[PDB]
């Protein structure tokens, strides 16, 4: 299960 | 901007013995960045159809690929693998020894 | 005994040949069991094991729109990279990332990950405590900051102590078959002479799984610590892996060197000498 990879460096 | 040239290890998947189908393998690995070019050959020139892994990397970041195409070992027929970075002056090649 | 799930990311940029590439990739231990290449026909996440197949359709939606956003998310942060160090559009870009966790015999958690790396070095990482980052430089240092501020942390230990886990446990349940496989080494030895008076002893170990392995070389009791050559261990591309270690042996004292072999499918780690029985006594016969 992939995760929720969102974060703006 | 940090770059690592790739370390090459050209063998077959199985024992090889003459007359029978095998896997001849290019494993390259600990190289940064990603793009190289990789070729296996066949008596000096370039074998066609080939399949290469899936993009992955190492803890350290350096990534890794597999480089693969069936084949029968000769007794005569020499293979070897072919690579190219852009560490390398030269495309490198490291021949194909059953033995070490 | 442990086990573990990780996903690998990468995206490079292209200047003057459109969007990044990104390539994402999954495994369980040694074996990869999906991918996603951005360049790719289907455009969606793709099955790389025979036990994910059995995987309904809400499966592969979720998963191609959980990786497919990541691709979204990454693209977007070249560009910021880009801002933060000054550097040209005209240049080539790496974005590296790395995610996952670990269990015990138990099927508890143990570690997780959440990394980043950028043109090869460490960019920005979760701490062990799950609860604080480690920023490499100034330019991770805002990151770290605003993250801070977005509770990204909280969000990732969610995720990593929980579904992660659950769905490690139901992919080596689900794929007992391969994920529980221990495969003892076939291993042997080879000689070659070197010179008139030295020779080179070849120790090999074949066919094993999972990757970890140990390869000893030892003469009389004592390890060959530096005057041992070594090979990484190589995958044999059907899902096994290879190795093999090395030593120069004055000619003529080939007994007195020993090979020995530690994994995961021996009962019990091997002792091997260049003789009959042990790798390499075949050549009594036809």
């Amino acid at each position: 299960v992939y995760g929720f990879v969102r974060a703006c460096l | 901007m940090i770059q690592r040239t790739p370390k090459i290890q050209v063998y077959s998947r199985h024992p090889a013995e003459n007359g029978k189908s095998n896997f001849l393998n290019c494993y390259v690995s600990g190289f940064h960045p990603s793009d190289i070019e990789v070729d296996l050959l066949k008596n000096g020139e370039r074998i066609e159809k080939v399949e290469h892994s899936d993009l992955s990397f190492s803890k350290d970041w350096s990534f890794y690929l597999l480089y693969y195409t069936e084949f029968t070992p000769t007794e005569k027929d020499e293979y070897a693998c072919r690579v190219n970075h852009v560490t390398l002056s030269q495309p490198k090649i490291v021949k194909w020894d059953r033995d070490m | 005994g442990s086990h573990s799930m990780r996903y690998f990311s990468t995206s490079v940029s292209r200047p003057g040949r459109g969007e990044p590439r990104f390539i994402a990739v999954g495994y369980v231990d040694d074996t990869q069991f999906v991918r996603f290449d951005s360049d790719a026909a289907s455009q969606r996440m793709e099955p790389r094991a025979p036990w994910i197949e059995q995987e309904g359709p809400e499966y592969w939606d979720e998963e191609t729109g959980k990786v497919k956003a990541h691709s979204q998310t990454d693209r977007e942060n070249l560009r910021i990279a880009l801002r933060y160090y000054n550097q040209s559009e005209a240049g080539s870009h790496t974005l590296q990332m790395m995610f996952g966790c670990d269990v015990g015999s138990d099927g508890r958690f143990l570690r997780g990950y959440h990394q980043y790396a950028y043109d090869g070095k460490d960019y920005i990482a979760l701490k062990e405590d799950l609860r604080s980052w480690t920023a490499a430089d100034m330019a991770a240092q805002i990151t770290k900051r605003k993250w801070e501020a977005a509770h990204v942390a909280e969000q990732q230990r969610a995720y990593l102590e929980g579904t992660c886990v659950d769905g490690l446990r139901r992919y080596l349940e689900n794929g007992k078959e391969t994920l529980q496989r221990t495969d003892p080494p076939k291993t042997h030895m080879t000689h070659h002479p070197i010179s008139d008076h030295e020779a080179t002893l070849r120790c090999w170990a074949l066919g094993f799984y999972p990757a970890e392995i140990t390869l000893t070389w030892q003469r009389d009791g004592e390890d060959q610590t530096q005057d041992t050559e070594l090979v990484e261990t190589r995958p044999a591309g059907d899902g096994t892996f290879q190795k093999w270690a090395a030593v120069v042996v004055p000619s003529g004292e080939e007994q007195r060197y020993t090979c020995h072999v530690q994994h995961e499918g021996l009962p019990k780690p091997l002792t091997l000498r260049w003789e009959p029985g042990s790798g390499g006594g075949l050549n009594d016969i036809f």
